[PDB]
């Protein structure tokens, strides 16, 4: 019924130049930048079951020792968490007749392979930032499904992740979310099962002999684009997620991003002490707002940042208190609400 | 305050309604304490109080284990309702003179309060400030 | 009393039960007592509320 897949002739026709040769100047309007996939630290599971982490969920209570009064011997209580690695795969397939009909065979495959690379990168970034294993069961535990509900009356640092998140008051559908993550061996990092390799494992099988249930056969050229990844947050205190930022009011000059950045830094009790490299993943609106607050103009109603006349334009913010602001495209401006929890 | 069990009149005892100390000290024989080396004690209110008019924590002693021969070694007096606050040392800083075989603490409250507690006993070194 | 948070690895014990039961245990004891004794409150100031 559908003409999906298989790189039908229409696209080949539109991949053809005015001279009739296959173009090598395919404009990439739907291209994204995702530094998260690059700066993230990964290693192997190196164990039979999933990645296991051990937590102290309770400390023994001390007593004041009334003299000649017995002391009860206490205990230490521990709780754990597991993890796993997801596996993505993209498979190209064409008809040898179709590629031979095109004037070149290298150019068509090059364009399709570039499209595959970009699509796989975008998918991996999307699942890393919003990948829920409760509703998929084949994906891997992302970051949005954690911190899924925030706490309003913030306690010091209870075991629920709800204390990490800051609510900015966003209610409608313009809600975005900043992310600070510390990447290190003990805190948070990527995973991939032993026996595979990190990054995209591109494969080129060559010509094949695709059959059909009917009985007919014909030649096909196929490619394999596979990537295995698993995200693990051993210490949840090592990740802080600002949430519910209304982009409309964010640009209007109501959600002052630096106060929320401070709050997210401080709810990042750890890392400040130590743990490993950290980051400030965010979308374009957030960096734009940081630039807006850093270089004030007829904006907001009051600010405390005077600007020499030679710098009234602004600069591109790169790092936040030493934390690099790795702006990423995976984060959307259409995130769901984050319900408040007592 | 280095309190100690086996020498404590009462640990966190509630005061509401007329009653005596839960624990009654027993010194083996009717020999004396207050004499010689000072022995600090603190019959002190721990938790606040209520509509009760007053309180009369007295250090009663008697030769018998059960106190049928009352003898006031020292009395708190009729402390008013306002001063029934935490940290109020209701009796003498040191152990009075004339300790018999047994000693008790008697709490006589004018009326009954809905709140009030006392931890009374002998401490190693009465802590000021 | 020794200074600071103390620790005594008592080692193996016996833990006799109340019904004749008996089995080895090992006990580690942690002890600490101190008092802050602000000798001159001139050297300390507080901001409250």
């Amino acid at each position: 019924t559908l003409g999906n897949t298989y790189l039908t002739l229409a696209d080949v026709q539109k991949q053809k130049d005015g001279k009739g040769n296959v173009t090598s100047e395919i404009i990439e309007m739907l291209a994204e930048t995702n530094p998260i996939l690059e700066d993230m630290v990964v290693m192997e599971c190196n164990d039979g079951t999933g990645h296991l982490t051990t937590i102290r969920t309770g400390l023994p209570q001390a007593t004041w020792r009334r003299l000649y009064e017995g002391v009860q011997p206490a205990k230490s209580t521990t709780r754990q968490i597991k993890d796993s690695t997801g596996t993505l795969e993209a498979w190209s397939e064409v008809d040898e007749k179709l590629v031979k009909l095109s004037k070149d065979k290298q150019q068509l495959m090059l364009n399709e392979a570039a499209a595959f690379l970009e699509g796989m990168n975008q998918t991996m970034a999307s699942t890393l930032f919003y990948g829920n294993t409760a509703t998929d069961a084949v994906k891997f535990m992302g970051l949005a499904p954690r911190f899924n509900a925030y706490r309003a009356a913030r306690n010091l640092k209870p075991v629920d992740t709800a204390d990490q998140v800051i609510d900015a008051g966003g209610t409608g559908s313009d809600l975005t979310s900043i992310w600070m993550v510390v990447w290190g061996d003990r805190t948070a990092h990527g995973l991939y099962p032993e026996g595979t390799s990190a990054g995209l494992q591109r494969e080129y099988l060559g010509a094949e002999t695709k059959e059909l249930g009917d009985g007919g056969v014909y030649r096909v050229v196929r490619e394999k684009f596979e990537w295995d990844l698993g995200l693990t947050v051993r210490d949840f205190r090592y990740v802080v997620r600002i949430a519910n930022i209304d982009v409309s009011d964010l640009q209007a000059g109501t959600i002052d991003i630096y106060a929320l950045l401070r709050k997210a830094y401080y709810r990042l009790e750890n890392r400040v002490i130590t743990g490993g490299r950290a980051a400030l993943y965010c979308n374009a609106d957030v960096t734009e707002a940081m630039d807006a607050a850093a270089t004030p103009t007829s904006s907001t109603t009051a600010s405390y940042v005077r600007l020499t006349p030679m710098q009234v334009d602004g600069k591109e913010v790169m790092m936040y208190r030493g934390i690099p602001v790795r702006e990423c495209d995976a984060i959307l401006s259409t995130e769901t609400a984050v319900p408040s929890v007592a | 305050m280095i309190m100690d069990k086996e020498n404590t009149f009462s640990y966190k005892q509630a005061i509401t309604g007329t009653a005596v100390s839960t624990n009654v000290i027993d010194l083996g024989v009717s020999r004396d304490i207050g004499k010689g080396v000072p022995v600090p004690i603190i019959i002190q209110v721990v938790e606040d109080f209520a509509d009760a008019t007053s309180l009369t924590a007295t250090l009663q002693t008697s030769e018998t284990e059960n106190f049928s021969s009352a003898t006031t070694l020292a009395t708190s007096g009729a402390v008013p309702v306002a001063d029934l606050t935490a940290g109020k040392q209701l009796a003498v800083q040191y152990m009075p003179l004339g300790t018999q075989r047994y000693l008790r603490v008697n709490y006589t409250v004018s009326g009954t309060a809905t709140a009030g507690a006392v931890t009374a006993g002998v401490v190693m070194s009465h802590q000021q400030n």
